């Protein structure tokens, strides 16, 4: 995994994911939808057909909080989600 | 507020109901299964005599596709950099008779076919075959013959029926020879889809009026089945122990940013 930066401007970052593809770029946005402070949030996906292949994203928000804390506030979001659905479904399991 | 409820186990298999999650959520652990949980699988062969009756390359297929035991106790199969961990099956065999799954022989026992049962090729007599086939962890999203499995989820719904709807007797009786729960009113039956609900043509019409379906928010039915790498609950548990790496690796690559 590794981030590219690809474009800056005021309030807005565009990067690729190197290492990820539709699972972890699609959770991502969606995650980051939830967010009133981010006014936009997608991804697409760049070499799609060769080794190359990674996810393109687009982050833009109201200023209010940069596209860098949003990223970590939804990253961080999908980390405590995911470890709340394993506790429960090791309670039903094991 | 995440609850599971395990709703039915049958062979390679297992039905349960997800809730308190969402829709991207359900998709995401649909994904992580098909396509980054990793098994191994036979992924280059080197032959050193085939007088069989198909080529190299149709045999090496046969045998990239046979399920292989997956040791997740062994190898961290949540890890974002798999094990490069290769292991040898070999064969050497002469016809006549088939030659099955069961007859590869690993150089590591904690890896090698599930199923023994699985034929590969017939060798008529004197023909010879004999090959070494290299084992490694891949996932789903980079070739096939890493999927672990097969998924197939669903919106927990009710369906309710209107005692207006003429004939509403026949889909309490179709959602009960189904396995489905049935709840009986003064006023209607409502099903629960704990698998899909098939409406006979002749209620079509009852649609958007006498019969509605109303999505029970936040809850999912799974049905997952295993090819024989891993076991089907242990699947589900490594989906979500990815889910948990990435981002925090992901977490990890933004503070490098700031720098």
């Amino acid at each position: 995994m590794r981030i590219e930066v690809i474009r800056r401007e005021e309030n807005l970052l565009e990067f690729y994911l190197e290492g990820e593809d539709h699972t972890f770029a699609n959770l991502l946005t969606e995650t980051l939808h939830e967010n009133e402070h981010v006014t936009f949030a997608g991804y697409t996906i760049e070499h799609p057909i060769t080794m190359a292949r990674k996810p393109r994203f687009k982050v833009v928000t109201d200023g209010k909080i940069t596209p860098e804390k949003a990223l970590e506030e939804a990253a961080q979001k999908i980390f405590d989600r995911a470890r709340e659905v394993l506790e429960a479904w090791k309670a039903a399991i094991e | 507020m995440v609850e599971f409820k395990i709703l039915e186990k049958r062979p390679d298999s297992i039905k349960f109901i997800v809730s308190g999650v969402d829709v991207p959520f359900a998709n995401a652990l649909r994904r992580t299964i098909l396509s980054e949980v990793p098994t191994f699988a036979v992924d280059e062969v080197e032959f050193l005599e085939n007088d069989s009756a198909l080529f190299d390359e149709i045999i090496a297929h046969r045998l990239a596709m046979i399920p292989l035991t997956t040791p997740h106790e062994r190898f961290s199969l949540d890890a974002l950099e798999l094990d490069d961990y290769t292991v040898t099956l070999s064969l050497e065999a002469e016809g006549p008779g088939m030659v099955y799954s069961g007859d590869l022989k690993s150089s590591d026992g904690d890896v090698k076919p599930a199923n023994p049962n699985i034929p590969i090729v017939k060798l008529a007599e004197g023909q010879r075959l004999t090959f070494n086939a290299y084992a490694r962890l891949g996932r789903g999203k980079d070739h096939a013959k890493w999927q672990p499995g097969f998924v197939y989820y669903k919106y927990l719904t009710k369906i309710h029926v209107s005692k207006d709807v003429p004939d509403w007797e026949e889909l309490k009786e179709l959602a009960e020879r189904r396995g489905l729960p049935v709840e009986e009113s003064d006023e209607e039956i409502v099903i629960t889809t704990i698998k899909a609900f098939y409406l006979p043509r002749k209620f079509e019409e009852h649609m958007g009026k006498g019969i509605r379906e109303e999505i029970v928010p936040g809850s999912f039915v799974f049905t997952v089945e295993t090819n024989g790498e891993l076991p089907v609950e242990e699947i589900v548990s490594i989906a979500l122990k990815i889910l948990m790496r990435k981002s925090d690796r992901f977490i990890n690559e933004l503070h490098k940013l700031a720098d």
